[PDB]
RNA sequence: AAAUGACCUUGACCUAUUCUCAAACUUUAAAUAUGUAAGAAGUCCUUGUUACUUAAUUGAACGUGGACAUUUGAAUGAAGA
RNA sequence: AGAACAGAAAUCUCCAGUAGAACAAAAGGGUAAAAGCCCCCUUGAUUUUGAUUUUCAGUGUGAAUACAAACCAUGAAAGUG
RNA sequence: GGUUGCGGCCAUAUCUACCAGAAAGCACCGUUUCCCGUCCGAUCAACUGUAGUUAAGCUGGUAAGAGCCUGACCGAGUAGUGUAGUGGGUGACCAUACGCGAAACUCAGGUGCUGCAAUCU
């Protein structure tokens, strides 16, 4: 850095470091405190979070609860699972976000026992609804959306995950005003448009409009849609069939591994440098003051 | 080693400091509008001076930041006025550069006495790809030393393309 | 108009500095703490003699200045003004009050009367460095200064080298090999700790393990 | 005139622990309290709500209530020649589970074990605690260690 | 001739040093004092009650039934409490 | 450290920055994706009657804390008020 | 072992300068029809995962490095302090007896450990 900047030892000495996960720019604790903590008179009742994160085009849904030793995953679903259910493209998109949520919804809701009862909306006309408690039966499983550092904006796809997880039978308390199709100057939801996003309508129409306007770009991006021969119209039935596949068998097959833990460890340990002994460190000093010191 | 790191212009920011608010300022504003294609932004005075004749919060000036191909055009268009010769100053240690011109007519822009004549501060901030690390919300980082823009590097960049001169010392 | 110094001899009060809670206090009568040749190099003045207090008491700023003059005056006219380096080791930071005077003992909080240096037993008051050849001269300087002070103080010959913290042989060992480097009136020492880079920029005469 | 307000005199008491300022770590809220639990009271200056009065700083007591953000704590405070019962509403940031009974709980569970293991062999227990006893006799060897003889040392200076 | 000229000059600033200080300064931090605990109102197991609470006969509080006695859980004292 | 008029002080940019600022007011605590600064939506500065802490006689008054029963505000929400 | 998402303790994780990073992942990165936000699609929103890159982020290693953490009959049984005397001293103060006992200093050692889920030559 610059000379007149530097840092005093005095500066470094009194410096209080933030939490590691804040220094990493990952966890927002002000939100986390208020997400996690439980009514003290509910004792060991956990507070489950529906955690949604977007990598550069991969989607992550985990239902997570807290322990002072560390957090605990009840269940997890990623958008890269979607090829199993018949979605090979655009795994980062709104409709993909919906699907994954539904996947996460059915998956845990299954392994809790609430599989059969509480199926949520099977119709998906995109109406605004919460899964209601069943008269004389178990209350539904309750989960709170953890948006992380994502900005809340109306039409954001973090609320896509929310929609499918809600549509999947989970109880995720929410309002309608961040869903695509929310009107600014009147508080009203257009369900026609929200239904359109669930099925990828905004992507299909863009495919349409590039079909005849500019075919230079349509070839660049959407390239893969050509290779498998999928044009716009059929996209609604890709995601419709996806939903049914998910609801039929949510159960989460893992990858086949191939090269066990030991095996990956051996190969990776090659590329990790190792520290030295104080002996080695000392030997370098003495060597240095034989050379740099002793007049060449 | 230079794969990726290039010197893009991050943004160009035009600035006109008018000694007061009212008709003169909104005219300076109209200049930046039709010149930048964007609606400019105006700045209030931070405190009161009275030998400069200004009151705190008075809307003293207007400016605009332009990015993309647009910025290169206005850069070039002003560099022509400066006759493609800058000085060894104008170049910050952090790698940006700027100049200024009286009489905005020297770049395109016909006269129109209902408007009048204004000067401009031109200021160019250079950077490379991967600057997002500093500006993004999540995992906000700082760019590594070798990646950082330096004065030496930007003078060099400025000498090569535009084929202009640095002069001085 | 100064009260007789008998009045302030003992430390009866918690320290009362000049401060934002005080502010009105008068200037110290002793404003210079370094006399003689103060620019001089550590090597030039090996011998060090101290004026050392045997009491726990208070010394007025007036008496420090008075004694400063006394010692410095004697030393120069006898041994020369560049012969020695005199250092007053004690700074009068404690403010003495006074209640000056219809009204009685009512509301008796005093106003600043003057300054005093608080002083321990074994606590050093003056320090002087010279050539060994000058020892008698310096000692007579401190001995005369004594008459300007309340309470008992004694003069002690140091085991150290001038104003350093090292004893005479221990200093030589460090110097006569590599590790001592001049600074204006003082010396810097070579550390085994730290960057090997600029450790050898400074002290280049080391790392020969020789003279 | 004099000033006796609620937080008076509390300057360093409610101060924050050097290089410990800021948000309170999340484990403080993950802890769980039950009626009857024994807690220690220490105020957290960053949390202005639900704060103990300074008198109860460093004081230990028992939980008589559990509520949303807080726990009620009863404390015997002595005023006059007697103790009166005090009931404190405190937020969980100012309360900590006490280890004051830990050794006892440990010592009980260990005592049950030794007692069963004793009965199952036979008798011979001795499970009460005993004070430090004086040392037994011993034989110290001069081999390899012959007494070094020390004298007091003369007066010196080194100033 | 000027210089965003060079060179002396004194100020402030920066760097690494140096002498000395604090009731209303301080990283560190005593001694003396000070809170609680050292069991039968204790520990453990089995599984009832409810309008609280849980995704949930989940938990929370209060219970029924069962297991272990004076080394039953430090010291000293006790013209008793 | 850089930019016409522009100067010690106007407006523009980048870098450094543990808070060295700001939070009506005295001071002291406290606070950094806030408790500070800019914006959006608001009236919980509301309704009912008890318990509690400081001062204490364990009276009153002031101020405050944690719940219960309402009606509301805000936020995607947990929450918060 | 690596990596990611959510974490616990919150510098042995911070800071300054260099160098190295397989595979995967993260990343940077392309685009502006759509929801959405801007003086500026830079941030923010969406779309593609295609067109490109390990340069930066990120991970690790180096340094008689700064800071930080730990230890020691290092200093020091020192400073301070509870109890005692018809002890010393004009006094200021100071020794002694039965106890408790620091901080600085100095030297040595160290430079994140770890929970849940997923993935990877
Ligand atoms: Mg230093
Ligand atoms: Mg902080
Ligand atoms: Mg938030
Ligand atoms: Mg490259
Ligand atoms: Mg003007
Ligand atoms: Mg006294
Ligand atoms: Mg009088
Ligand atoms: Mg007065
Ligand atoms: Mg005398
Ligand atoms: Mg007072
Ligand atoms: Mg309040
Ligand atoms: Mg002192
Ligand atoms: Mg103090
Ligand atoms: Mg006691
Ligand atoms: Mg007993
Ligand atoms: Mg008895
Ligand atoms: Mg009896
Ligand atoms: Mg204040
Ligand atoms: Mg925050
Ligand atoms: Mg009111
Ligand atoms: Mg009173
Ligand atoms: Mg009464
Ligand atoms: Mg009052
Ligand atoms: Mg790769
Ligand atoms: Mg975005
Ligand atoms: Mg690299
Ligand atoms: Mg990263
Ligand atoms: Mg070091
Ligand atoms: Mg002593
Ligand atoms: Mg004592
Ligand atoms: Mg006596
Ligand atoms: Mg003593």
């Amino acid at each position: 850095a610059f000379q007149k900047d530097a840092k005093s030892s005095a500066y470094s000495s009194r410096f209080q470091t933030p939490f590691r996960r804040r220094r990493e720019g990952k966890t927002d604790y002000y939100q986390r405190k208020r997400l996690v903590t439980q009514h003290k008179a509910k004792y060991n009742t956990p507070k489950y979070r529906l955690v949604v994160r977007f990598t550069n085009k991969d989607i992550i849904c985990q239902i997570i609860s807290s322990t002072i030793t560390g957090d605990v995953v009840l269940a997890a679903a990623y958008s890269h699972e979607l090829p199993r259910y018949g979605i090979t493209h655009g795994l980062t998109n709104w409709a993909a976000a919906y699907a994954t949520g539904l996947l996460i919804a059915r998956r845990t809701l299954q392994k809790l026992g609430l599989d059969e009862t509480y199926k949520g909306v099977e119709e998906v006309e995109g109406e605004y609804e919460l899964t209601e408690a069943v008269e004389d039966g178990p209350r539904p499983f309750k989960v709170f959306l953890d948006i992380g550092l994502q900005r809340t904006t109306t039409g954001a796809r973090v609320f896509g995950a929310l929609k499918g997880a809600s549509d999947g039978g989970l109880y995720v308390p929410h309002s309608e005003n961040r869903f695509p199709g929310w009107d600014f100057e009147t508080e009203e939801i257009d369900p026609e448009l929200l239904r359109s996003y669930i099925f990828g309508g905004h992507v299909s129409q863009y495919m349409e409009e590039l079909a005849d306007d500019d075919e230079e770009r349509f070839s660049e991006l959407f390239k893969g849609y050509l290779a498998d021969d999928i044009d716009a119209d059929s996209l609604e039935d890709i995601y419709t069939s996806a939903h049914e596949a998910i609801r039929a068998d949510p159960a989460f097959k893992p990858t086949e591994k191939k090269f066990t833990k030991e095996q990956y460890a051996a190969e990776s340990k090659k590329y990790r440098q190792t520290k030295l002994s104080k002996e080695e460190r000392a030997a370098r000093v003495a060597a240095k003051i034989a050379a740099l010191a002793g007049q060449q | 080693q230079n794969p990726m790191r290039d010197l893009k212009i991050e943004k160009l920011v035009l600035n006109i400091s008018v000694g007061e608010s009212g008709d003169r300022l909104t005219r300076a504003s109209k200049v930046l509008e039709q010149l930048s294609g964007q609606t400019p932004v105006q700045s209030k005075a931070r405190y009161t001076v009275r030998t400069f004749g200004i009151r705190r919060n008075e809307k003293i000036a207007v400016h605009v930041t332009v990015r993309g191909p647009k910025a290169e055009e206005i850069l070039e268009r002003g560099l022509k006025v400066k006759e493609y010769q800058l000085r060894d100053r104008n170049f910050s240690a952090t790698g940006n550069f700027g100049f200024g011109i009286d009489e905005h007519i020297d770049l395109g822009i016909k006269y129109d006495p209902s408007i009048g004549i204004f000067g401009m501060d031109f200021y160019v901030v250079m950077n490379r790809p991967g600057a997002r690390v500093t500006r993004r919300k999540r995992c906000k980082g700082t760019v590594g030393n070798s990646h950082k823009t330096t004065k030496e590097d930007t003078v060099s960049w400025f000498k090569q393309k535009y084929d202009a001169d640095v002069l001085d010392k | 108009a100064r009260r007789p110094a008998r009045c302030y001899r003992y430390q009866k009060n918690k320290p009362y500095p000049k401060s934002r809670y005080n502010r009105a206090v008068p200037d110290s009568k002793i404003r210079i703490y370094d006399l003689g040749k103060k620019k001089a190099t550590v090597d030039e003045f090996p011998l060090c003699v101290h004026l050392v207090s045997n009491e726990l008491e208070q010394l007025s700023s007036e008496a420090l200045e008075a004694a400063r003059i006394c010692a410095n005056k004697y030393m120069t006219t006898v041994s020369g003004r560049d012969a020695f380096h005199l250092r007053v080791r004690v700074h009068p930071f404690h403010v003495l009050r006074i209640n000056k005077m219809q009204q009685g003992m009512r509301g008796a909080w005093g106003k600043p009367h003057g300054l005093a240096a608080r002083v321990d037993i074994g606590q050093i008051i003056f320090s002087v460095r010279t050539k060994d050849s000058n020892k008698d001269v310096v000692v007579e300087g401190l001995r005369r200064a004594r008459y300007k002070f309340p309470g008992q103080q004694k003069i002690i010959l140091s085991k150290k080298w001038g104003f350093t913290n090292l004893d005479r042989p221990e200093y030589l060992k460090k110097r006569e090999a590599g590790e001592v480097k001049d600074d204006g009136a003082f010396v810097k020492f070579l550390s085994k700790k730290g960057s090997l880079e600029n450790n050898i920029r400074e002290f280049p005469e080391y790392f020969a393990a020789q003279a | 005139g004099k000033s006796h307000g609620y937080r008076s005199r509390t300057r360093y008491m409610f101060q924050r622990d050097f290089r410990k300022h800021g948000a309170v770590h999340l484990s403080t809220y993950l802890k769980v309290y039950k009626v009857g639990d024994i807690v220690d009271i220490k105020a957290n200056g960053s949390i202005q709500k639900g704060m103990p009065h300074k008198f109860y700083q460093g004081k230990t007591g028992v939980v008589y209530n559990v509520t949303k953000s807080s726990v009620g704590v009863i404390i015997n405070k002595m005023v006059g020649n007697r103790y009166l019962e005090k009931r404190l509403n405190l937020r969980v940031e100012h309360i900590k589970h006490s280890k004051c009974r830990q050794e006892f709980l440990e010592r009980v569970k260990a005592n049950a074990a030794k007692r069963a293991e004793a009965k199952a062999q036979g008798v011979a227990v001795q499970l009460k605690r005993q004070p430090a006893q004086p040392r037994e006799s011993r034989i110290v060897s001069t081999e390899g260690n012959v007494p070094q003889t020390l004298a007091p040392v003369p007066y010196e200076t080194f100033i």
